[PDB]
């Protein structure tokens, strides 16, 4: 695949890369998983009952 | 190294050698094992036997003449040797054997005789010559369903299907004017040989060209024949190597003079300026190794062979080897290169300034047939000065740097791991 | 062959303590390695043993140690074996020490041997640590206190570090309870790299009290080592109950047995006395930071030992000049002790000072000065020209 | 520390009369209170052999000499586990305190030091 | 027959396109995988380190 080859030309990815990438991921992946969750859930948290009956 | 070329149908080549006492003439066609198919290999090996029967060479004897034959893989050779006057009766043997003597050669009685001789060669060789019979593996499955594939000697079930029209039609296709050139090794003046040729004129089946196939591939992959029987374990494994006139041959052939060859039992072997050497005669990995860069017109193969009565550290011995290799892509000296530089020279030397004329003969007319011209040494030695420890960097990297590889190997082979674990050898790991 | 060479378990038990080929002339001071084999397994027995009637929570903890005390059956020779036993344990790693400073045993081709020795010291002290901890008496909560702050010296996260290790604003509850988890973890990775020591002295067998090849003359270890050190086995035992039948408490403080106070440091607080030297070392730097890491760079400083010895032969054993040295520095190991249980006074502070440099300067300078001045004296004194 | 460097420093004093009357008799003082030789051993057996230059050096000792090493070594370790001394009668005298092993040792680290700078040479195009 | 002969492999070879396909989606997955186990060892040590961080009964600054 030239879209793989063009960031690693035939070298499999290093670690650096590797660890890089996952600390990129963990940030992002959290941020899309709490959104959706939060999205789906969209009512029954505290947030959304906090700001209707503001008490 | 004088490169004396003249074209008027036939081509003819010639290099004087001042000091020779002999001369050598003979015909280079363009083909070889790889011109061959799975059926007729061993076609070209069979030509070669029979032009060297002993009615044959009873005839060229009593004319003061020895007989000479050559099969490679992109070229065939039949060389006539005489004294330095003499080049004229080696002419009219030349023109016999391919012109006049061409059915009495192919007869019943000889054919038969030389098919017997061929069969029993290429037997006793798939026996008793391990090393040849494994390198000659190594070409089997790296060029596997490719033209490069086929042994030069041919193979045993091929060889016995053979029969006189297999030659002649091998012969109809291949030995024609086009795909040869007539060679002039020794003392010979060009002038001498290039009228003694043109005095006899004819043709027969001239104007025809030689048929075309399949481009030659290399496929990673490995051929394993275990004999638990044999004292040894005989092993050969390349990467894909350099072709004839190439940009890198000479850096692919300096790299493989870095780590050489070595022969365990001569005390001089043991103390060449190899890195490798201090790795593997500790613990006695191996009684010797040769590296090597072969080139052919479409593809060569570049690695080494070895053998080894240390049955049970054959892992240490791959590991240890490949792990210098590794070394030509980040970190080979400048001394390592020097080395080699001076080494190569040396090499190219004994095998370009040979006393023996024969061995002119087959590199003049195989070159010439590839690149038209020889390569003159001096030129040679140029190139090989002008190779850096980058050129070299820039070549593993592409070669030998986490490249697929070919393995053969018979005898006590039951250590050399897998080829995944060998394969994996081809890099190293980093940040 | 024999069973106990062709059983996968006995084989292992035969190579190691059976059939295993000895210097024939390898002295009692090689005796303590046994020795601290033992101490590890009466500190672990009585640790379980006690470990069964013990509560690690900070209200708890010092009333359950009282309780095993008074109420188990058996339960105050528990105890004094156990806390005895860990001083013991101390006095014999010294001598194992000591043992391998004087005789070369540092030297090549054992290094990784005398290296995972040194993980096995810092493992120990940081053990016997965690265990003073667990009694919760006042020196055992500003022993927690002062040790989990040495971290504080790191700089940046260094706070964090040690918030982290108390699992809150102090030492307290959670701190006990994790540090009893911990204590009881410890001996068993040491017993991890005991195996590991063993593993290396194994591949090259023991050194001898001559420092040349004991390849010539190897007696097996059955019987003749199996019972020279039993001879050391009960003369361990004898004194270890010599001090926890008739004298318990002298290698003690007692302070430890007055309940931890967070708001109260006692005047009279002093380390176990097997951590006084390094105590030392630390209270001689005027500065926090260089003060801590002088103190674990002294436990450190064992492992240039294989590098600064440049003597052509192993051992002190035929060197006036080295063995003159080797003493001047176990003495100045005790002086160093004994500065740690003084006050930080006038003559004491620049006397700790001055021995703290003669700690480091022995490793760093005077072995590796001595041993080039030998080689060179054993040399001219016979050779002619 | 390699013997080539002792003997360097070592001939050097040796070969200087103020240095050479100043040291050689606290050297033979030092050998006399070191005691080996009460135990019967030259010093050239007390030094450790467990390095390759040792290794090559005694495979190239002579068969006497190393039955002779042999012997001294094995009286050595017995004596020593007795714990009492040789009678005088037995203990190497001076004059038989002699370095025969040093010639072998400074004979292997000369070839071990060449291998190692040309293993290292530079190249000057 | 002869060991010359290397038997078919047609069924598993990849025809001449691109040499590196396999290559690139092998490196592809040692990748990916190599990067979600780091990810996923670093969250699973910042679960046990945490869990020795202060607990939420004892951070009340009265
Ligand atoms: C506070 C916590 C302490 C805990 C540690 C307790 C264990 C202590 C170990 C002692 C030790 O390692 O000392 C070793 C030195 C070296 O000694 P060596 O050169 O090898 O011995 C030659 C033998 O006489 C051979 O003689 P033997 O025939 O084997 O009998 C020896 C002697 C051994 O006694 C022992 O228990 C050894 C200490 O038995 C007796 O005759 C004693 C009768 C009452 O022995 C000495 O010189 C002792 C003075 C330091
Ligand atoms: C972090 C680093 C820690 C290291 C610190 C050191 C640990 C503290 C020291 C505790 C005790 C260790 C004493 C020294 C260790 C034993 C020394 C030794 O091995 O001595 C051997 C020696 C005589 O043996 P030879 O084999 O050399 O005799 C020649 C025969 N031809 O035997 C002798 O010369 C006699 C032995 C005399 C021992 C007196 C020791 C004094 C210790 C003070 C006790 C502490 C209590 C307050
Ligand atoms: C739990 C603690 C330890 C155990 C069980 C242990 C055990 C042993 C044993 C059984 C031996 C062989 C017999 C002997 O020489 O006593 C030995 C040898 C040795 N140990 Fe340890 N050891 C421990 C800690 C250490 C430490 C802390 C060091 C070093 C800082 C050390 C250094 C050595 C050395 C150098 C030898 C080889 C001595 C020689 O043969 O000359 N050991 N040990
Ligand atoms: C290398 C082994 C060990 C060492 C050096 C060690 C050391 C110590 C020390 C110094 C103390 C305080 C002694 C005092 O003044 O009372 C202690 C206490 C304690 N240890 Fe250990 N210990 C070891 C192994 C164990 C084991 C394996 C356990 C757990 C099963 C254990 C359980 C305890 C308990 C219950 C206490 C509190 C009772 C007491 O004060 O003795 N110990 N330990
Ligand atoms: C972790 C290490 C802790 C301890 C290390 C100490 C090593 C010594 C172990 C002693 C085992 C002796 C067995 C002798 C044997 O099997 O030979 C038997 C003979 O056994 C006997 O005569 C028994 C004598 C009484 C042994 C004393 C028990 C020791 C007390 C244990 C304390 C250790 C904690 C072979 O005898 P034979 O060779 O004459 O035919
Ligand atoms: C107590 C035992 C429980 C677990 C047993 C399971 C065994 C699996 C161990 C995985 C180690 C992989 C090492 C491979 C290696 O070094 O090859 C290296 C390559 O390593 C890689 O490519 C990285 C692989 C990253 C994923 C590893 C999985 C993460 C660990 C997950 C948690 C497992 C408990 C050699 O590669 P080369 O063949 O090209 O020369
Ligand atoms: C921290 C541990 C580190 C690990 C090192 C392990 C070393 C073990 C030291 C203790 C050895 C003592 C027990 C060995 C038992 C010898 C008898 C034996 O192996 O008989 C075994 C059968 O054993 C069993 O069925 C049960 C063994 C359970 C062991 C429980 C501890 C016979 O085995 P055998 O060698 O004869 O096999 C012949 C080939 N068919
Ligand atoms: C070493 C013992 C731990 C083994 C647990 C494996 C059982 C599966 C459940 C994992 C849950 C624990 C972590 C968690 O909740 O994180 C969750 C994510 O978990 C994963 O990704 C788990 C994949 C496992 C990869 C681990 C490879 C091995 C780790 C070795 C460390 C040296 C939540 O993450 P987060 O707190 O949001 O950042
Ligand atoms: C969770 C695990 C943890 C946190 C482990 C930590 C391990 C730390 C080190 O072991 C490796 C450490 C024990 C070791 O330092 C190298 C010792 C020599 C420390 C010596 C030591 O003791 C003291 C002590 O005992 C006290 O008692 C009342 C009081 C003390 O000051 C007043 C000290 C003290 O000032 C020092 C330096
Ligand atoms: C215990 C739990 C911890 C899990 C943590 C996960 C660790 C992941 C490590 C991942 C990758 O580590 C990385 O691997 C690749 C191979 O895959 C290495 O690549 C090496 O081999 C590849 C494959 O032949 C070569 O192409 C490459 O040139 C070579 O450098 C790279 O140099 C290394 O840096």
């Amino acid at each position: 695949s030239s879209l793989y080859k063009t960031f690693f030309k035939r070298n499999a990815v290093f670690v650096g890369t590797i660890f890089a990438g996952a600390f990129v991921f963990q940030t992002v992946f959290d941020t899309a998983i709490t959104s959706w969750y939060e999205n789906h859930n969209k009512g029954k948290l505290w947030k959304d009952v906090k700001a209707r009956i503001a008490a | 190294a004088e490169v004396t070329q003249l074209s008027n149908g036939i081509v003819v080549a010639t290099e004087h050698n001042p000091s020779a006492h002999t001369a050598s003439v003979g015909v280079v066609f363009g083909s070889g094992a790889a011109n061959e198919n799975p059926y007729n290999n061993g076609v070209s090996n069979l030509w070669k036997n029979i032009f060297l029967s002993k009615e044959n060479s009873a005839v060229a004897a009593k004319e003061g003449l020895a007989l000479s034959s050559n099969i490679s893989r992109d070229f065939q050779s039949y060389i006539v040797s005489s004294l330095p006057g003499s080049t004229d009766k080696s002419l009219d043997f030349l023109n016999q054997s391919f012109i006049q003597q061409k059915a009495n050669l192919l007869s019943s009685s000889n054919f038969e005789a030389t098919k017997k001789s061929v069969l029993k060669q290429v037997q006793d060789f798939e026996d008793n010559d391990h090393p040849n019979r494994v390198l000659e593996h190594l070409h089997s499955t790296a060029f596997q369903n490719t033209p490069l594939s086929l042994p030069t000697r041919g193979t045993l079930e091929s060889l016995e299907n053979l029969v006189v029209a297999d030659l002649e039609s091998f012969a109809n296709n291949h030995f024609l004017n086009s795909n040869a050139v007539v060679v002039g090794t020794g003392n010979i003046k060009h002038e001498d040989l290039v009228n003694s040729i043109e005095s006899k004129n004819l043709s027969l089946q001239t104007g025809t060209k030689p048929v075309l196939k399949k481009k030659a591939a290399f496929l990673g992959s490995e051929v394993r024949l275990r004999d638990d029987t044999l004292p040894k374990a005989w092993i050969s494994l390349a990467v894909e190597g350099e072709p004839v006139n190439s940009p890198n041959y000479f850096v692919a052939k300096l790299a493989a003079q870095i780590f050489g060859s070595y022969n365990a039992f001569e005390p001089a072997s043991r103390l060449q300026g190899i890195k490798l050497l201090d790795n593997i005669q500790e613990y006695q990995l191996c009684d010797n190794f040769n590296h090597f860069s072969l080139s052919y017109k479409d593809s060569g193969l570049w690695g080494f062979s070895t053998a080894t009565r240390n049955v049970t550290m054959i892992d240490d011995l791959i590991h240890f080897t490949l792990k210098q290799w590794n070394r030509l892509t980040i970190s080979v000296t400048d001394t390592e290169v020097e080395r080699a530089k001076s080494l190569l020279k040396l090499q190219l030397g004994q095998l370009y300034e040979s006393g023996n004329p024969v061995n002119d003969a087959n590199l003049l007319g195989a070159e010439v047939l590839i690149k038209g011209s020889k390569l003159s040494l001096g030129e040679a030695f140029k190139k090989i000065d002008a190779i850096t420890v980058k050129d070299v960097k820039a070549w593993a990297g592409k070669r030998l740097w986490d490249q697929d590889i070919a393995i053969a190997g018979t005898g006590q082979i039951e250590g050399l791991l897998d080829y995944m674990r060998i394969r994996s050898d081809m890099s190293m790991m980093r940040w | 062959m024999a069973f106990r060479k062709s059983n996968v378990y006995l084989s292992l038990v035969n190579s190691y303590i059976i059939d295993s080929p000895q210097p024939s002339s390898i002295n009692y001071w090689w005796n303590m390695g046994s020795l601290l084999g033992l101490c590890l397994v009466i500190q672990i027995v009585t640790g379980i043993f006690m470990a069964m009637h013990y509560s690690s929570n900070i209200e708890l903890a010092f009333s359950s140690v009282e309780h095993i005390m008074r109420d188990v059956h058996n339960g105050y020779i528990l105890r004094y074996l156990h806390a005895n036993g860990a001083s013991f344990f101390f006095m014999v790693m010294f001598m194992h020490m000591a043992k391998g400073l004087y005789y070369g045993s540092y030297r090549s081709p054992r290094v990784t041997l005398w290296n995972v020795g040194v993980i096995i010291f810092i493992l120990t002290i940081a053990t016997a640590f965690l265990g003073y901890c667990c009694v919760y008496g006042q020196m055992s909560h500003w022993g927690a206190t002062v040790i989990t702050n040495l971290f504080s010296a790191i700089p940046f996260v260094g706070n964090d570090i040690v918030s982290w290790l108390w699992g809150g604003f102090s030492v307290s509850n959670p701190t006990i309870q994790r540090f009893f988890a911990l204590h009881y973890l410890v001996p068993f990775i040491i017993a991890a790299m005991v195996i590991m020591h063993l593993m290396a002295l194994h591949i090259h067998g023991s050194s001898n009290p001559l420092g040349i090849t004991g390849n010539l003359d190897r007696i097996p270890m059955h019987s003749y080592f199996i019972f020279k050190d039993l001879v050391t086995v009960f003369l361990f035992m004898l004194i270890l109950a010599l001090f926890v039948f008739y004298s318990p408490n002298t290698l003690g403080h007692p302070d430890n047995y007055i309940p931890g106070n967070p708001l109260v440091t006692p005047a009279s607080i002093v380390p176990e006395w097997y951590l006084l030297p390094f105590y030392a070392i630390l209270r001689s730097i005027p500065d926090k930071l260089l003060g801590v890491i002088t103190m674990f760079a002294a436990i450190l400083v064992l492992l240039v030992l294989p590098f600064t010895d440049r003597s052509v032969v192993r051992g002190n054993t035929f060197k006036v000049l080295s063995k003159f040295f080797f003493f001047i520095f176990v003495f100045n190991f005790v002086l160093l002790g004994q500065i740690g249980a003084c006050h930080v006074e006038v003559p004491y502070v620049l006397m700790g000072q001055i021995a703290t440099f003669i700690y480091f300067a022995y490793f760093l300078i005077i072995v590796p000065v001595i041993s080039t001045i030998e080689n060179v004296l054993f040399y001219i004194g016979r050779v002619n020209k | 520390q390699s013997f080539t460097s002792i003997a360097r420093i070592g001939d050097y004093i040796l070969k200087s009369p103020v240095l050479s009357k100043l040291c050689v008799p606290v050297a033979n003082q030092f050998i006399n209170l070191a005691g080996y030789k009460k135990l019967g051993l030259k010093f050239d057996d007390l030094i450790a052999e467990e390095n390759p230059i040792m290794q090559t050096a005694l495979r190239r000792l002579p068969e006497d000499e190393s039955y002779a090493r042999a012997y001294r070594i094995i009286r050595a370790h017995q004596t020593e586990l007795t714990h009492h001394l040789l009678p005088r009668n037995e203990w190497i005298k001076a004059q038989e305190d002699v370095p025969y092993l040093l010639p072998y040792i400074l004979e292997a680290e000369a070839a071990a030091k060449e291998k190692d700078e040309l293993d290292n040479i530079e190249v000057s195009k | 027959k002869s060991t010359y002969r290397t038997p078919n492999f047609d069924d598993v070879l990849k025809e001449n396109n691109d040499a590196d396909k396999g290559r690139s989606y092998a490196y592809f997955m040692v990748g990916a995988m190599g990067l979600l186990s780091s990810a996923g060892a670093k969250s699973t040590v910042e679960t046990f380190i945490s869990s020795m961080t202060a607990t939420a009964d004892v951070l009340a600054m009265a």
